[PDB]
RNA sequence: GGACCCGCACAAGCGGUGGAGCAUGUGGUUUAAUUCGAAGCAACGCGAAGAACCUUACCAAAUCUUGACAUCCUUUGACAACUCUAGAGAUAGAGCCUUCCCCUUCGGGGGACAAAGUGACAGGUGGUGCAUGGUUGUCGUCAGCUCGUGUCGUGAGAUGUUGGGUUAAGUCCCGCAACGAGCGCAACCCUUAAGCUUAGUUGCCAUCAUUAAGUUGGGCACUCUAAGUUGACUGCCGGUGACAAACCGGAGGAAGGUGGGGAUGACGUCAAAUCAUCAUGCCCCUUAUGAUUUGGGCUACACACGUGCUACAAUGGACAAUACAAAGGGCAGCGAAACCGCGAGGUCAAGCAAAUCCCAUAAAGUUGUUCUCAGUUCGGAUUGUAGUCUGCAACUCGACUACAUGAAGCUGGAAUCGCUAGUAAUCGUAGAUCAGCAUGCUACGGUGAAUACGUUCCCGGGUCU
């Protein structure tokens, strides 16, 4: 309940970066993460020629929702606090990058940032039907918890 | 059961179906050969203090 | 001239030596090329050269055993802000405000006799 | 590769030696034939080769599945 | 034996209830003694203020009797319908109830 | 391993004239050395003797697949 | 489930009853103290020895026994001590010495009046009376809490009933605080009583 | 030098061994190097707590076996001859190297 | 039925089970019995921390009757071991004396043995845990359960234990016919978390020579090792607090609110488990329900359920180089180095009864080369051949290695389990039992998360009404 938080990564001095680290890592193997994360960071500026972390930023925002569904007895709209809205589109990005179906992680998670810096993909297609269960039951009921 | 315990304290047919016991009672499985004592018995002797070892759960 | 820290986490200790020079961190005398596995997360240890940034001109030259290397180059992050806090006492608000100068007591838990993998209780059906 | 071309064609596998190598042992279905004339010799632990247990144990309990059915 | 709102909270006994407040006022004898052949820290810290707590309650919410050595052969109260409970003992006591009549109750 | 036959005693007084009925052995740790091919042996699978005849093939394995105790 | 606080407390505020190293042989070593401990036994159906302590210090035995009625072990002059020292220097073949040590406050040893209350209910007796005399006189000789459970077919009963009779502070849950414990079984002829005698003696 | 090895299981009873053999080589001989603690090294045994059923609930019984080093250099005919002949820990493995 | 609060009890996640193969355990079925127990949580990798013979009761055959064992009486007596014949061995039959150790005059007494009488007696892992002791799960480490004295009520019972607030807590404070006390909570106990004192060897190398090497010369600086100690208690400050408990935040500190963890499991419930650790009331067998030995058997299979390992691959497979550890074991044991072995392992053998020597390279990881989404370069199930080890011995029925075979399997239906931090996950290591044999259990480290708005709902427990 206080959820304290991690240091940033040097190479791209960012907090939401080592949160992206500590999301792709499996079973406790932190330098295979680190070897797929910032290879691929070196394929978006190979790709599209800007700085990795302003082409990041520009594709977690459309991946980060405003509005997610609380099932209960039903679906109430509420809004959501922002380290819940970048946690879940940091498990968006991982989830719906994990199933794209290439080859490599450096070709994975790649694509989908390059996928979600222009709104493609599969974690805007889950933040787009986020927003269509969020306004199907908007007129249903916004008050409960 | 002492036909048991009478007979394994008996040169066998063989050097290794010499097998253990614990030395007061009859058990034949879980004997502590450090000891030669059975699970029950080192749980007995132990907490009456007559063997040396400590109850200690800090390992 | 040789500022004699230690520090450690995590069943790693760190015996560092802070002699003035450029910068140069030798764990166990050889490079921090070949020892520490991450390249770029040697950042952890090079904490206290940061946020004390008086100078970043310091020569540790450090030799002890024990953990495993991540652990092991937060205790050299340790011994480096126990170093700088025995070189220089000015420093100790400095390190305080930013953590990094708690031995902090979080060490491999203690395995429990019915659970079977320290609480990972076995699959009641 | 020429050492992963030759793994699941039988005879040949994965440690062998190194349009020369036409020729050597009983790389053909010979060697199956070897198999089967070994099986057919059994045939006494012929009378577990209905059921799925060697020339050296199994314990078969609850998993011999692989010389069974799925369900049957 | 009695005061007004012995100088506050009467306990549910102490006149009929003798023999195991005899053991509270014997205790108040015991840790005004005790103090002398030593108290302070040859015990830990987390006992010595509670019974410093001990002996400002029992002087406290007692009042103000030490040596009542015995059960007193009268009452004085001044006011009768807040010391019910001290007023009910003492016809079970045989004991007269010489009190200041307030609006309706009589001792 | 090396293999023991040890009562191989009981099999070499019966070699010279024909093989004389049948010979009860209780042991099923004996392997067959080929010396006794031809011979007919009463292998003790637990309940009874079973009789067992040692043909050509099987001059390295005990007597021991034969006579099952397992039946079915 | 409780368990006992005379094995609690070994290694923290009581000592072993067996104060000798060894490494390489050790279960011919203990066992020896164990047939020590049961030539001991015997001779306690009538002499009420306490608890034995052996002291193993490098070839010679010395053997402390703990007896409330010291009387009765070490004879008129010093026969017994010696017809007990030479039956156990047949059945161990080492060197013993047997120290008997006189102990005051009979009534406030646990071993004692288990024992004490199995000989009671051995004889017919009622649990309840023998029940609250041992606690009654094992207060009056002086301490801080007996509690006294006796199991079984109480009173030669049907159905198994325990009934504890607890005057005083027995806190078990204290590690620094010296609690003697015995459990004794009474071969009555309807089974066994089992007692347990839990004596705070501060 | 002479090595002992002054080993028990409490440490109880290996401290006044230690505060004896060291003061009774220090009264009667030259240059005793003090008690050095080895690593005390124990063997835990994990036994089922019930007698029938229940593997899950078991009691763990240790035994430590505390080690101390005493170490005499230059000897005299006063130390060898008192250090065998003092004895009273009733309890320890006196070693003599 | 309500109010209120709390636990991985739901939510928020992360990783599994259920789908496949295999290991183990149970039920069903079967044989000569697949030994007997455990049966919703609280049985189902458990008694069993060691089923080839032994363990082993169960089962077939050959066998013995004061017996395999324990005590006492009589005769003899320092016992016997080792060879040979038969037998599957137990055992019978010879060779053969080991043949008074304490001791008296020759005859004795007698630690201690063998035979007979088969006498008393044994023996039973036979039955009932619904006769029992002892020992243990379970609600549950949940905070409850009560008593003395006094009061009220004709009583049974209530007060104390309730009402307000707070906490992990019937924890503590205030008010009060209650005042206290007991068991339980809390530490006192151990471990871990920092420094001092003490003491430096086999441990460590600052300063220097020095070598393959902290291995010796030197030193105990530091780490280390461990018996002492100081330290963490809401103790200081500020606010909310009835000016009281308590909460929230900050300083200081290595550690902040029982710091993390273990031990510790109240009164009792389930006629819960154990007559198979042991002891035991009663009943039963006592040329069998006792006993020895050989050979099976617990290690079966058309199936079902529970636990667990391995996978379904590219965050990966294979190959080459390289680093870092904790805890533990070792005397018929731990097996260095070196040679020969593709390899399991063997020949020879240094050192160590342990901070010395060995097990012992930890592996995941890092850096390269290669493979390029397939039932494959994934997996290594099954089966054949040839072997190694241990053992009088691998057939039922051990582990492992080599070569070949490469079967289902491409992340799993309803449902379901674990977990709040060094935890989940994943990777190896060590012990016990052990002649050999673990994917189990216990224990240790390496890397190491995301989350927890809330507590409305599903279960389980507690307080009052």
């Amino acid at each position: 309940v206080p959820k304290r938080d991690v240091l940033p990564d040097p190479i791209h001095n960012s907090k939401l970066v080592t949160k992206l680290i500590n999301k792709i890592m499996l079973d406790g193997k932190r330098g295979t993460a680190q070897r797929i994360l910032y290879s691929a960071f070196d394929l978006v500026e190979q790709r599209s020629g800007r700085d990795a972390l302003e082409v990041f930023e520009e594709a977690i925002n459309n991946i980060m929702p405003v509005l997610e569904v609380k099932a209960r007895r039903y679906q109430v709209p509420v809004e959501v606090r922002p380290e819940r809205r970048t946690t879940l589109g940091l498990r968006w990005l991982v989830n719906y990058a994990r199933l794209r179906g290439e080859k490599t992680m450096e070709d994975r998670l790649a694509n989908e940032i390059l996928d979600a810096a222009n709104n493609t993909g599969g974690a805007v297609k889950k933040r787009e039907d986020t927003h269509k269960m969020a306004e199907a039951n908007k007129a249903f009921a916004h008050y409960r918890w | 059961k002492t036909s048991m315990v009478a007979k394994q304290q008996k040169k066998q047919k063989y050097a290794v179906r010499e097998y253990t016991r614990c030395e007061r009672c009859g058990r034949p499985h879980s004997v502590y050969r450090k000891f030669k004592l059975c699970r029950i018995c080192f749980r007995e002797l132990a907490y009456k203090g007559q063997i040396p070892g400590v109850r200690k759960a800090s390992w | 001239v040789e500022y004699r820290g230690t520090g450690r986490r995590k069943n790693s200790v760190a015996r560092v030596r802070l002699v003035p020079g450029e910068g140069n961190i030798t764990v166990n005398n050889r490079d921090v090329r070949e020892y520490l596995p991450f390249e770029s997360l040697i950042l952890d240890l090079n904490q206290p050269f940061d946020v004390t940034e008086t100078k970043g001109n310091y020569d540790v030259l450090v030799n002890v055993h024990g953990g495993g290397f991540t652990g092991q180059a937060q205790a050299i992050r340790h011994g480096i802000a126990r170093a700088l806090l025995e070189a220089d006492p000015e420093y100790r608000g400095s390190l305080k405000r930013a953590g990094l100068l708690t031995r902090d007591p979080r060490m491999k838990e203690r395995k429990k006799p019915g659970l079977k993998a320290a609480r990972r209780s076995p699959q009641f059906s | 590769r020429v050492v992963i071309s030759l793994t699941y064609i039988y005879g040949i596998g994965t440690s062998t030696a190194q349009r020369e190598v036409v020729d050597g042992y009983k790389v053909e279905g010979d060697l199956r034939r070897e198999t089967n004339l070994n099986i057919k010799r059994l045939m006494y632990r012929g009378i577990r080769h209905r059921r799925g247990l060697p020339v050296r144990g199994q314990k078969t309990k609850n998993n011999a599945r692989t010389r069974k059915g799925p369900v049957k | 034996v009695g005061t007004k709102k012995i100088n506050q909270r009467w306990l549910g006994g102490l006149l009929t209830n003798y023999k195991t407040i005899s053991k509270r006022i014997k205790r108040i004898s015991e840790i005004e003694k005790m103090e002398e052949d030593g108290l302070f820290e040859v015990l830990p810290k987390k006992e010595v203020v509670e019974l410093k707590k001990e002996y400002d309650r029992l002087i406290k919410f007692l009042g103000g009797i030490r040596d009542m050595k015995s059960m007193p052969q009268a009452l004085f109260v001044v006011d009768p319908r807040k010391e019910r409970n001290a007023i009910a003992e003492a016809r079970k006591l045989n004991i007269p109830i010489v009190g200041i009549v307030d609006t309706n109750c009589d001792p | 391993p090396f293999v023991d036959e040890h009562l191989m005693k009981k099999v070499e007084a019966q070699e010279g004239s024909e093989k004389k009925q049948v010979i009860k052995t209780w042991s099923r740790r004996s392997t067959i050395f080929p010396n006794f091919i031809g011979h007919t042996f009463a292998v003790y699978d637990g309940r009874k003797h079973v009789p067992v005849y040692v043909t050509e093939d099987m001059v390295g394995h005990k007597l021991g697949e034969f006579a099952p105790t397992r039946t079915f | 489930q409780k368990i006992n606080p005379i094995g609690l407390r070994v290694g923290i505020i009581r000592d072993w009853e067996a104060k000798w190293y060894a490494e390489k042989d050790f279960a011919s070593l203990l066992h020896e103290d164990l047939k020590i401990r049961k030539f001991i036994d015997n001779e306690l159906k009538e002499a009420s020895v306490s608890h034995v302590e052996i002291e193993r210090a490098a070839n010679r035995i010395n053997i402390a026994i703990h007896t409330g009625k010291p009387g009765m072990v070490i004879g008129k002059g010093g026969s017994e001590i010696e017809k007990l020292r030479n039956k156990l220097n047949a059945l161990t073949d080492k060197k013993v010495h047997i120290n008997v040590i006189e102990i005051k406050k009979v009534d406030l040893d646990a071993r004692l009046v288990a024992e004490n209350i199995a000989r009671q209910l051995e004889n017919r007796a009622s649990f309840r009376r023998v029940q609250k005399q041992a606690i009654t006189r094992a207060m009056k000789l002086g301490a801080k809490g007996i509690k006294t459970q006796v199991s079984g077919r109480l009173g030669g009963a049907d159905i198994a009933r325990a009934e504890q009779y607890s005057e005083g502070t027995v806190p078990l849950h204290t590690l620094r605080a010296d609690i003697d414990y015995a459990h004794a079984e009474a071969d009555t002829t309807y089974g066994k009583l089992g007692v347990k005698v839990w004596i705070y003696r501060g | 030098k002479i090595r002992i090895r002054l080993k028990a299981y409490d440490h109880r009873v290996i401290d006044q061994s230690a505060e004896k053999i060291v003061e009774t080589a220090k009264r009667s001989g030259a240059d005793v190097s003090g008690p050095i603690p080895l690593p005390t090294e124990k063997s835990v045994y994990t036994i089922i707590r019930a007698v029938h059923m229940y593997k899950d609930s078991r009691e763990q019984f240790e035994q430590r076996t505390h080690k101390r080093l005493i170490d005499i250099v230059n000897p005299t005919p006063k130390t060898v001859d008192a250090l065998m002949g003092l004895n009273l820990p009733s309890g320890v493995d006196i070693e003599i190297k």
